[PDB]
């Protein structure tokens, strides 16, 4: 009864953290690209307005 | 003899039920985690 | 263990398929976008003739 929980939790956590390291590898560009658009586009917007 | 035979039955039922619970938890965790992986990448090229 | 071997074999096959699909779609998007980007750059270089005229 103890062993069932032991193996389940151990393998589950190993897989969870390993796949978490795999997954967390993918995102860097969304917010940065948006912000780096508006940062140099605010002056253009003000030009348009005025 | 009856007590022993019934007792081993409780142990077998416990083992089987724990195995089923483990399989269901495994499937649930796999699907739930894989939920949030694929819907990325090209989307960022669309915004570029 | 045979079940596991079968599961991992089919998982590897279909993971290859997933990754490769993602790849060729990415390169196709890149080709189309670059084509239109160079077209637009050429048009931007071209409008100067209209302005001078």
């Amino acid at each position: 009864k103890e062993e069932t929980k032991n193996k389940n939790l151990e393998e589950t956590n190993v897989m969870k953290i390993i796949l978490e390291t795999k997954q967390t590898k993918y995102y860097t560009e969304l917010e940065q690209m948006n912000s780096k658009f508006q940062s140099d586009t605010s002056n253009k917007v003000k030009d348009h307005q005025f | 003899v009856k007590e022993h035979a019934k007792t081993e039955e409780e142990q077998t039922k416990n083992i089987e039920d724990l195995r089923i619970k483990g399989a269901k938890h495994y499937a649930e965790l796999k699907i739930t985690m894989e939920t949030e992986i694929q819907d990325l990448e090209k989307c960022f090229e669309d915004m570029k | 263990e045979a079940r596991a071997a079968m599961i991992k074999q089919l998982e590897d096959n279909k993971n290859q398929k997933i990754a490769e699909i993602i790849k060729e779609h990415t390169q196709k998007y890149n080709d189309i976008k670059n084509y239109y980007s160079e077209i637009t750059a050429t048009n931007l270089d071209y409008r100067k003739t209209l302005k001078n005229e």
